[PDB]
RNA sequence: UAGCUGGAGCCCAACGAGUUCUAUCAGGUAAAGCCAAUGAUUAGAGGCCUAUUCUCAAACUUUAAAUAGGUAGGAUGGCGCGGCUGCUUCGGUGAGCCGUGCCAUGGAAUCGGGCUCCAAGUGGGCCAUUUUUGGUAAGCAGAACUGGCGAUGCGGGAUGAACCGGAAGCCGGGUUACGGUGCCCAACUGCGCGCUAACCUAGAACCCACAAAGGGUGUUGGUCGAACUAGCCCCGAAAAUGGAUGGCGCUGAAGCGCGCGACCCACACCCGGCCAUCUGGGCGAGCGCCAUGCCCCGAUGAGU
């Protein structure tokens, strides 16, 4: 017995029930993934303020 | 992976524009990007290091990191229910500064100057944009008027 | 009053004017040119 | 009257390129003003290159019959779309107003050719002297001694209060 | 309320004078474009895009 | 397993938005092109070459839409003064950050109240407008966007999961949608112009319940001249129980095309009463109350 393979039917309706969620705009965006140089230096500058 | 490679169906997308191949101009290489700036992503197919995935071609995002040969760009991606703020690193060859806020940046300076005048004169003003609306009444002088008529149908001249 | 009437008659003549119809060369006989 | 004649005046929007654009006028037949302006913008878009979004509407005025108590002969040149192709034809009518002739034209095209109002374009309207009328059934009513009987009477009560299901005798009608 | 009632007139009347004067010197006066709409929904809430 | 759903909350009220506008990016589908590259492809002309020429492309393309895509449209901003850095520069040179004093009429339209836990069922789908692949085709087989049925009654399409209208507490009154007004059947045998005559069962409601090439000196409108065109009608037109514009029937129609006025008509819309849900309120030196109560206000009511 064969069946259906793929469809996007009803998927966007499902996606909008709790309508598309935009991430929370936060002050002080995370510094993860920034280059470690200028990251340790910023840490040293803050420590010596 | 899983049926489609990294550069699948990019035959037209990553090709260079017509008669615009070969050397890359120096302007591409000495533009300055800072964290918080807006940039458009446009892959060029002659530079294979730092190449972003085909999804980010034609998307605009914020600069969040700057390295020696690349910048960090933050781009929204809708994945089912929500938007994921994707963070990718792209070489400067595939990125250009965005003009999506150029009209806003000049307007902010002008609104500051206009409100400065209202401070001097003591008035209260708005400096807030308003959409195009209904035109006011006006008069037009008596001039030549051309008459427009439906044209008789001609079979021969239809083609 | 007479100037009022003349403007109304001038306006009425413009409203009821008819085109030359001379630019339809091959349909000139079929039309009332 | 079902149909009215309007004179619609408009132009392209004044732009720095011209700033005093040309003025265009049309005489259009429509049921009201909103339908007259729409048909005007239809012809301006197709004949000139000015559509409603790039244009300005200046004036719209209804034309009226000068003498609605006399009988005129009315010629109409029209363009219509059939099931297979486009054709133009000339029609003649007798009416006290050109409004009646246009209503007559639209009714006749609907009956004889099954052509609806959207598929018709009035090329030209005019009044024709009885010496220059071309179609038959218009000349035969130019007889000054015109005489004939009424061959279909339509026996009916006058005001629907006098209507009864039954009658005691058959009607007598004669002509 | 007296001020508004007398303002509805002299606005209708002024447009009558303006149009007459335009014809008086042979031109067209263009009425100001409408600024207000009344919008009424004529279809139901079934099978909506 | 994630998504869709319920329950429990809790945290708060400028934040947003399945929308437009202003600005700014990105694209190679439709169309087009070959008189541009790659490929295919007909014909002559002039001297293999030159200038033309007919016709083409899902795995061709210089150009190149519509519709969809992304970003931005301030109080989470800006400017001085002063500091810190182990980073950066020839260099206070920069990149940032820290402190501090000032400035910022709220920066287009419209609309609006919106972090975590635990868990159910589901994981056979089907149909329709548009786009679209395979196949001669299929009530076939497979994709894209949206809606619908499934899970849903109610009015119309005679009848019918999906078509048209419209979604719903129990009622009174008024009015409509779709569809209709000869009878069945509530509402005109209403007012008006044409066309048709069927000796084929003439014809007569989207989906829909079929018809073609081709014909006619049937008839009625047109066009071009000294035949052509297109309306209705007729031929083309053959299946098995007896039979179906739904039936009877209808011929200045009760058929076809186009109008006018009124009328009929849904659980839809409006006003009103009542039940419930939700929202927001009032009630103590209490003559004071199933306070888990009573009173007031507004909206709402489909369900496997
Ligand atoms: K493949
Ligand atoms: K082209
Ligand atoms: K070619
Ligand atoms: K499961
Ligand atoms: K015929
Ligand atoms: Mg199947
Ligand atoms: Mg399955
Ligand atoms: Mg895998
Ligand atoms: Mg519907
Ligand atoms: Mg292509
Ligand atoms: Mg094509
Ligand atoms: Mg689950
Ligand atoms: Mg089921
Ligand atoms: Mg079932
Ligand atoms: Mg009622
Ligand atoms: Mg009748
Ligand atoms: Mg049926
Ligand atoms: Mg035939
Ligand atoms: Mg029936
Ligand atoms: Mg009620
Ligand atoms: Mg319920
Ligand atoms: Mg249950």
């Amino acid at each position: 017995a064969k069946s259906k393979n793929h469809t996007a039917h009803n998927q966007s309706y499902k996606a909008h029930r709790n309508g598309i969620k935009k991430p929370k705009r936060q002050r002080q965006a995370s510094t993860k993934g920034m280059d470690p140089k200028f990251l340790r230096n910023l840490r040293y500058s803050r420590k010596h303020n | 992976p899983a049926g489609h490679g990294l550069r699948s169906r990019t035959r037209d997308l990553f090709a260079r524009p017509f008669r615009k191949k070969g050397y890359i101009p120096l302007t591409t290489y000495l533009r300055t990007y800072k964290v918080g700036e807006h940039v458009d992503v446009k892959v060029n197919g002659a530079v294979h290091k730092g190449m972003p995935h085909k999804f980010y071609h034609g998307r605009t995002g914020r600069v969040w990191n700057v390295t020696k040969r690349a910048i960090g760009v933050e781009i929204n991606k809708q994945v089912g229910n929500r938007i994921i703020k994707k963070r990718i690193h792209v070489r400067v060859e595939h990125v250009q500064p965005s003009r999506c806020n150029e009209e806003f940046l000049q307007r902010k300076l002008n609104n500051d100057k206009l409100k400065a005048e209202a401070k001097v004169r003591g008035e209260v003003i708005s400096t807030k944009r308003q959409p195009a609306g209904p035109k006011p009444g006006f008069m037009v002088e008596g001039t030549t008027i051309e008459t427009v008529t439906p044209i008789p149908y001609d079979v021969v001249n239809d083609l | 009053a007479a100037k009022v009437k003349a403007a109304g008659k001038a306006w009425y003549k413009t409203m009821i004017s008819d085109s030359d119809y001379a630019e339809f060369d091959n349909f000139s006989k079929w039309l009332g040119v | 009257h079902r149909f009215h004649q309007y004179q619609v005046v408009g132009r392209a929007l004044p732009a720095p390129g011209d700033e005093q654009p040309k003025i265009y006028r049309m005489k259009l037949w429509a049921t009201n003003e909103v339908r007259a302006k729409s048909k005007f913008w239809y012809f301006l878009r197709k004949l000139k290159k000015v559509k409603k979004a790039n244009g300005q509407m200046l004036a719209i005025n209804e034309i009226f019959e000068k003498n609605p108590t006399t009988i005129k002969n009315y010629g109409i040149w029209l363009r219509y779309q059939s099931r297979t192709g486009y054709h133009n034809m000339y029609k003649e009518y007798r009416d006290t107003t050109l409004n009646g002739g246009v209503e007559q034209m639209y009714t006749e095209m609907a009956s004889r050719h099954r052509v609806r109002a959207p598929c018709i374009q009035i090329i030209k309207t005019a009044t024709v002297d009885f010496k220059l009328c071309k179609r038959d059934n218009t000349k035969q009513f130019h007889n000054s001694k015109i005489k004939f009987p009424l061959v279909y009477q339509k026996v009916r009560p006058p005001t629907r209060k006098l209507k009864t299901t039954y009658k005691a005798t058959r009607p007598n009608l004669f002509m | 309320a007296e001020q508004y009632a007398g303002e509805y007139e002299a606005q209708d009347k002024e447009l009558v004078q303006l149009k007459r004067e335009a014809r008086m010197k042979g031109g067209f006066y263009v009425s100001p474009e409408a600024k207000l709409l009344f919008v009424v929904r004529i279809r139901g809430i079934n099978a909506m895009h």
